[PDB]
């Protein structure tokens, strides 16, 4: 998701199904460096629980 | 004292008549609060009365 | 220094009753002639305050849990209880808080201490001088990474006395909430022999330390060739605070004069 | 307005991570080295310091914690440098797989 060599154009934006996986978002701390990360249906603290 | 004034003690803005009290605040206390929880007494911060 | 003083008799764990103690002023607001309900980490009424002795024979300084705050009290004579150690490893893998009252001044310091298995202070008793003076300080070996440090203005507090019944009760509440370590304390004279006096008196706040360390265990520091000594006639009691509603009576002068434990 | 007890917490972070300084946030700054309480009463102040702190060869005097067994508590400061175990094995000494 966050490392794909080539992203899609915004008019042709891609959609990928994520299923049967563990959402351990900690793994990308070392290398993500997100300028924006905003949640709208949850508090960000709760994502692990 | 004894006149109606718009007071401000440590930012504690309000309107009321100031009067000399006989309440004995232990030093760690600056404000006293009513049954209604409205601040009813204050320790003047320049002349500690 | 750092020495193990292993000469001591083995006794089982004692307990006693916290009748109506461990109540403190819940905030710095004044209130008089009112009954005030508040929910906070209080010492539950009539709970078991674990009980420890220093005798002659017995010198009890265990490392104890520190969870949801602690109530600490010491029926003290001849100034035997002198401080505490707080932390979660007490081995310099992590930081720890040291509070010590020594003969010259009170010192509060937070460092990566390397504490001894048996920390203590010591006094030379009647060594041809008529007065008593402190000589031994054996709690930690080195204190490198310090991030908080306070030392009070100097004094001389006497370390001599042999009267039978305890003449001082010192009470403390310790809470470590969101990086602020809060201490409430009270002092009352007593004339009791061997138990936590029955009665009621609320602790005023005195100091709030922004140490910001993780505290899971704590240990009190008592005054005391390397092995074989005599312990002072002093006893201290430890309870634990739980989140409980307390109704508090304020008298006409604003001091909490009575309280009721809602549970 | 007057203030009763005032503490200034001073530190340097990557510009992307200023958003993590708000109370109730996640990320390796909020999670592992600096957490603000949910009822935080105060103000957050930050300014771009590239002209002061940056070094042509790279200024490495500014450190952040990348691994932690658990998210730290508000206003908690973890100085520990002990090695973090990612796998199920224990790891002693200085380094390992
Ligand atoms: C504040 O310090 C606490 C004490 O060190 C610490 O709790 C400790 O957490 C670790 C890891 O969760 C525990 O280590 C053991 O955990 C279980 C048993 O509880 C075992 O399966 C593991 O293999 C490991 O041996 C400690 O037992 C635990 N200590 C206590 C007294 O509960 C807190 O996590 C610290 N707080 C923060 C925010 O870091
Ligand atoms: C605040 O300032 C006042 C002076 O501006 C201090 O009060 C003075 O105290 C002396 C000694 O009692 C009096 O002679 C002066 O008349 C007082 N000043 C006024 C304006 O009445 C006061 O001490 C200061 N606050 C504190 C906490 O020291
Ligand atoms: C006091 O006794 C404790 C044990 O009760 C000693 O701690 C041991 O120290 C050795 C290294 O010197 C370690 O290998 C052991 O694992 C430790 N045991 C425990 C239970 O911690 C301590 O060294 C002694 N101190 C003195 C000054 O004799
Ligand atoms: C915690 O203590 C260690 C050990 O002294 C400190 O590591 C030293 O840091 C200084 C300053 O950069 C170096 O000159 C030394 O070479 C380091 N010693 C070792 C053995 O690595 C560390 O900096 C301390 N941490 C804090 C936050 O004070
Ligand atoms: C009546 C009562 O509650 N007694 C208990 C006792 O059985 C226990 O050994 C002790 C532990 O500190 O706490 C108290
Ligand atoms: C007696 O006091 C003096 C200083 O007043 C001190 O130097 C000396 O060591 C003391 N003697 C003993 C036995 O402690």
């Amino acid at each position: 998701v966050f490392n794909a060599t080539r992203f899609a154009s915004v008019y042709a934006w891609n959609r990928k199904r994520i299923s049967n996986c563990v959402a351990d978002y900690s793994v990308l701390y070392n290398s993500a460096s997100f300028s924006t990360f905003k949640c709208y249906g949850v508090s960000p603290t709760k994502l692990n629980d | 004292k004894n006149k109606c004034v718009n007071f401000n003690f440590n930012g504690l803005t309000g309107t009321g008549v100031l009067t000399e009290s006989n309440k004995k605040f232990l030093p760690f206390q600056q404000f006293g609060r009513d049954i209604a929880d409205t601040t009813d007494a204050v320790r003047d911060p320049q002349t500690l009365e | 220094q750092c020495v193990n003083l292993t000469t001591r008799t083995q006794l089982p764990p004692a307990y006693t009753n916290s009748f109506t103690r461990g109540v403190y002023y819940p905030d710095k607001v004044f209130r008089s002639s009112v009954l005030h309900s508040t929910q906070d980490l209080f010492l539950p009424f009539f709970s078991n305050v674990t009980w420890f002795h220093a005798i002659h024979k017995r010198f009890d300084n265990p490392v104890l849990p520190f969870n949801d705050g602690v109530y600490f009290a010491s029926t003290e004579k001849s100034n035997i209880i002198r401080g505490w150690i707080f932390g979660t490893t007490l081995d310099s893998k992590t930081q720890s808080l040291l509070i010590v009252n020594n003969a010259t001044n009170v010192v509060i310091k937070v460092c990566e201490f390397q504490f001894c298995n048996d920390p203590f202070l010591g006094v030379y008793y009647h060594k041809n001088n008529k007065s008593w003076m402190e000589s031994e300080f054996r709690v930690y070996s080195s204190a490198n990474n310090c991030t908080f440090e306070y030392v009070s203005q100097p004094f001389l507090m006497d370390l001599e006395g042999k009267q039978g019944n305890f003449k001082n009760l010192r009470e403390f509440v310790f809470k470590n909430i969101d990086g602020y370590f809060k201490i409430y304390s009270k002092h009352t004279p007593i004339n009791l022999v061997r138990d936590l006096p029955q009665g009621f008196s609320a602790l005023e706040p005195l100091v709030d330390l922004p140490i910001g360390i993780n505290i899971t265990r704590f240990q009190t520091l008592l005054a005391l060739s390397s092995s074989g000594w005599t312990a002072g006639a002093a006893a201290y009691y430890v309870g634990y605070l739980q989140p409980r509603t307390f109704l508090l009576k304020y008298n006409e002068n604003g001091t909490i004069t009575d309280a009721v434990d809602c549970a | 307005l007057c203030f009763t007890n005032v503490y200034a917490d001073s530190f340097v972070i990557r510009g992307d991570e200023v958003r993590q300084i708000a109370p109730g946030q996640t990320g390796k700054i909020a999670d592992y080295n600096y957490k603000l309480p949910d009822d935080f009463t105060g103000c957050v102040i930050a300014w771009n310091s590239n002209n002061l702190d940056s070094k042509v060869g790279g200024n490495y005097n500014y450190l952040y914690r990348l691994f932690r067994k658990s998210n730290l508590k508000p206003f908690e400061r973890d100085i520990s440098t002990e090695i973090y175990q990612a796998g199920s094995t224990p790891c002693n000494g200085v380094e390992g797989f």
